[PDB]
């Protein structure tokens, strides 16, 4: 439970974090499926409860860059991604960052609102300064 | 108004927050 | 004024865990990339409008 | 190599111009497999079948059909108590994991010297005049002293 | 044990509205708050229902009319009794239904449910019947009249035990009882209900779904079947219920899932 | 080739491979005679109860039927277009303009 892995319930295979659900099944379910028509819960077959499958997570990596010209110092963007789970994957960390974009890493968090150089969105900007 | 993820879909956000649509406002 | 972002893994959504939908993806070649440019440019003018 | 790297390659331009730039997706592996299915209610029933206390005279031969049921080999293949288990359509390691769609155990007595003769496409008095394997039997006989 | 009686029983039979009766629930998979389309074999929405009424014999003793016909099942039936004294105890189905070739028996008996599939040679007009009370203050099977033979049983199921017991009273007609039967692939389902009530004539209209209740790869041909009504060659006493028979067809439905997963209203697409 | 290799009573030169842990590869060999053990037990030497030799040969005689007589087989691989060559069928050269 919790951990990311590679399932098959009654034959229902895929790939989740299994987790246990407070859902409520009537005695003849085996599955349930979520508004987009897809599986999102499973009856363990054994000893009757409700897990929920939550997708492992995943993300586009976005990577911020001022000019090669300026410098050769980057930071990297996991979108959506909580920074928990970023060090499955730099991830010695050092600078880090969780925000609602996702997680920052390699960048320095300032209080001091500058204008907006480099979007990385949710409100926050970057930028290269001392 | 009254208003996926696991089939590789995502709802980025807005450069500027409701609250910074609010502030310019 | 502007409308919902999105950004889409078009491997994970037509092979999603699947190194053998994978190696016939990889016959098509460009297609998801131009597909992620397309959403990728949407994306940006949202920030813009 | 490094992000930096990923990007020039991403641009194909040993030099990059400043901003934000997207990189292939970041998704997490799956630690393990694992395998859910309700408790193994109940088995086919073999103890009537290879320990029974009396065998058909095969003259007579018995022909038990079996169905609703786990046809668990475990304790059959991999025992001992068997000096012959030939299957002649399948591996008997296959027996838990191929299906089968209805079923039918014979069971007698032979003398030894006639388990031979049990082999499809026989001949001899018991391939001769009381039982007989098709020629394309994909079945399973177990016989021992 | 498998005597019949000489008199024609077979007489009557009335129309009505399956309203929105006859929903039942397709797949056993939980979705909640939500609105789903799937194409089945479903009874129609208003559509005309026969209703097996047995008519009071006024003018005479006892059960002079008494039938219990071979009905067709084609795309599957909508089967639903309005019985106290548990009158009906299984169903027949089959083809040639004569021992020519195989058939299947459902049976609920005093004791358990059993059902079983083989060349039954089956009573004409097969049942079941009981001592009633006697000075044990029990009440006992003793009939049990439904085939002269059954040679080739390729399948059998008999359910865990019960004891089976008519408790408990209100006056009017109490219990809405509600079966759907389908053939798929030699898969043969069953989905039903108990409902309470209180009504007196009509099949209820109202919404309750059917939850799925057993499923038997029976692998037969089922082409037509028949009921079994309950009560040692002859003289006998029968009591009062009536029972109500619909065909399937394939037809889409929409079908509204409360927060709780349960079906909570429905739409014939049709 | 019933007429180059079968004799009338079998020539059991010829071998081939009946058991082993897994499927072998595109284009693989596998010089061995080590034995396989089929019960649950291990099985070290030449036999035993449940082990079996990995190799099993061909009685190729020519009163067999058809099939059952030896085919010759060659399996021609190449690689092509994609490099220089170093292989050519008959075809000329001409002049060059
Ligand atoms: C209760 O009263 C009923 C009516 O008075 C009675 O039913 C009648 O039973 C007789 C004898 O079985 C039948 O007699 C006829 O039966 C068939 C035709 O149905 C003919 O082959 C016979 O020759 C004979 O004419 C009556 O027909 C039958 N009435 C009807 C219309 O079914 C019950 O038997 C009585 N029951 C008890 C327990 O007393
Ligand atoms: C499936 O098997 C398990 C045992 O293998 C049963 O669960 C046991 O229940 C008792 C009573 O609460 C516990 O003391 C044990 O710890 C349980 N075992 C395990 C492995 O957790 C269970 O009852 C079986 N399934 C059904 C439907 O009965
Ligand atoms: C990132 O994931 C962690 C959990 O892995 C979340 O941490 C929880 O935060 C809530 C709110 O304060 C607490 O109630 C929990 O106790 C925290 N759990 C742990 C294990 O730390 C965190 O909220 C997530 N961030 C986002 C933006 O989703
Ligand atoms: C209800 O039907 C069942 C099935 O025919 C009867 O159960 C059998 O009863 C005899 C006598 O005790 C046993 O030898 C059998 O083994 C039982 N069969 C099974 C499958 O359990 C039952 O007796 C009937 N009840 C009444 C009151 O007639
Ligand atoms: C089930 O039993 C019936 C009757 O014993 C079998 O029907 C017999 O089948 C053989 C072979 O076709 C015929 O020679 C007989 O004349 C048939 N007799 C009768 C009365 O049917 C039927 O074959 C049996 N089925 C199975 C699967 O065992
Ligand atoms: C779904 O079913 C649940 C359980 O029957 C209902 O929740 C109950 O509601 C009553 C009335 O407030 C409470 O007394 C119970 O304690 C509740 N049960 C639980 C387990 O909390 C719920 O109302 C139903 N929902 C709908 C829409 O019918
Ligand atoms: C790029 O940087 C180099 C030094 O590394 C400098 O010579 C050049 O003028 C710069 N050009 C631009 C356009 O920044
Ligand atoms: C910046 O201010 C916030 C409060 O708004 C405080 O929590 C945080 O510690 C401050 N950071 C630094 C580096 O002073
Ligand atoms: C059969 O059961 C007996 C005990 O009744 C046991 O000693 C024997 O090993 C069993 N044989 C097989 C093949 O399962
Ligand atoms: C039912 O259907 C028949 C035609 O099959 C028709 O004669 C009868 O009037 C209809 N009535 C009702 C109430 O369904
Ligand atoms: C009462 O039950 C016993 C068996 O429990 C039976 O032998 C006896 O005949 C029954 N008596 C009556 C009057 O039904
Ligand atoms: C069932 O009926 C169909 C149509 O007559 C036939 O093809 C099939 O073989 C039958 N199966 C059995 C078990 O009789």
């Amino acid at each position: 439970k919790n951990k990311c892995v590679n399932f098959n319930f009654n034959g229902l295979t895929g790939t989740g974090v299994l987790t246990e659900s407070n859902k409520k099944f009537l005695p003849f379910q085996q599955f349930g499926r979520d508004i987009a028509d897809t599986t999102d819960a499973v009856r363990d077959p054994q000893t009757l409860e409700i897990l929920d499958i939550t997708p492992c997570s995943f993300g586009g990596v976005s990577v911020i860059t001022p000019g090669t010209n300026t410098s050769n110092q980057v930071a990297v963007l996991y979108q959506g991604v909580n920074c928990t789970e970023v060090p499955v994957a730099y991830s010695t960390g050092s600078n880090v960052f969780q925000t609602r974009a996702g997680c920052l890493i390699g960048a320095e968090y300032v209080n001091n609102s500058y204008e907006c150089d480099i979007p990385i969105g949710a409100g926050i900007c970057a930028s290269y300064q001392t | 108004v009254t208003l996926q993820k696991f089939n590789g879909l995502t709802v980025l956000p807005p450069l500027l927050t409701d609250e910074m649509i609010a502030q310019y406002t | 004024v502007s409308m919902t972002k999105t950004s889409v893994d078009c491997t994970m959504y037509i092979c999603g865990d699947s190194t053998e939908c994978s190696n016939l993806l990889l016959q098509y070649g460009s297609f998801c990339t131009q597909l992620n440019r397309a959403l990728t440019g949407i994306a940006v003018e949202q920030d813009k409008n | 190599l490094d992000p930096l790297s990923e990007t020039k390659c991403t641009l194909k331009s040993f030099t990059v111009e400043k901003g934000i730039y997207q990189t292939s997706n970041f998704r997490v592996q799956p630690t393990e497999s694992i395998v859910r299915f309700p408790n193994i209610t109940n088995l086919c029933p073999f103890g009537e079948v290879f320990n029974a206390t009396r065998f058909a005279s095969v003259y007579a031969w018995n022909r038990k059909r079996i169905s609703n049921c786990v046809a668990d080999y475990s304790v059959l293949y991999n025992s001992a108590s068997f000096s012959t288990f030939k299957c002649y359509g399948v591996s008997p390691t296959k027996l838990n994991d191929l299906c089968f769609t209805n079923v039918y155990a014979d069971s007698f007595v032979i003398r030894g010297d006639e388990v031979r003769q049990i082999a499809p496409g026989q001949t001899g008095t018991i391939a001769d005049y009381n039982y007989k394997l098709p020629d394309d039997f994909t079945g399973c006989v177990i016989a021992w002293n | 044990q498998c005597v019949n009686f000489t008199n024609r029983t077979q007489l009557p039979s009335a129309y009505t509205n399956s309203f929105t009766r006859g929903v039942y629930y397709p797949d056993k998979v939980f979705r909640s708050s939500v609105l789903h389309s799937t194409q089945d074999l479903f009874l129609p929405f208003f559509s005309n229902v026969t209703w097996f009424h047995a008519i009071h014999v006024s003018g005479t003793n006892g059960t002079k009319r008494f039938d219990n016909p071979v009905l067709p099942f084609n795309d599957g039936v909508y089967f639903a009794s309005t019985e106290k004294s548990n009158i009906i105890r299984g169903w027949i189905f089959g083809t040639t239904l004569d021992s020519k070739t195989q058939s299947l028996l459902i049976v609920n008996n005093a004791t358990n449910v059993v059902i079983k599939v083989c060349e039954f040679q089956f009573c004409n007009y097969p049942f079941l019947g009981v001592y009633y009370h006697k000075n044990n203050k029990s009440w006992m099977e003793s009939e049990f009249r439904v085939y002269s033979s059954a040679n080739n049983c390729t399948f059998e199921y008999v359910s865990q035990p019960f004891l089976m017991d008519l408790e408990g009273k209100q006056g009017n007609f109490k219990n809405l009882s509600e079966f759907v039967f389908k053939n798929i692939d030699g898969y043969f389902k069953i989905y039903s209900k108990h409902t309470p009530i209180n009504l007196v004539r009509d099949l209820p209209q109202g919404f309750s779904a059917l939850e799925p209740l057993v499923d038997l790869p029976i692998g037969i041909n089922i082409t037509r079947f028949q009921t079994l009504l309950a009560l040692s060659s002859s003289g006998w006493t029968a009591g009062a219920a009536a029972y109500y028979v619909g065909y399937l067809q394939p037809r889409t439905f929409l079908l509204k899932y409360n927060e709780n997963g349960t079906i909570t209203d429905a739409v014939d697409c049709a | 080739s019933n007429n180059l290799d079968s004799k009338v009573g079998g020539n059991y030169n010829y071998l081939y491979r009946l058991f082993r842990k897994s499927n072998l590869k595109p284009f693989e060999r596998d010089i061995s005679t080590e034995i396989y053990q089929a019960g649950s037990t291990p099985c070290n030497g030449v036999k035993g109860f449940n082990c079996y030799f990995p190799l099993q040969s061909y009685g190729f005689q020519p009163t067999y039927g058809v099939g059952y007589q030896p085919y010759r087989v060659v399996v021609l691989s190449f690689e092509l277009l994609h490099a220089p060559a170093t292989v050519c069928g008959p075809k000329k050269s001409t002049n060059l303009v």
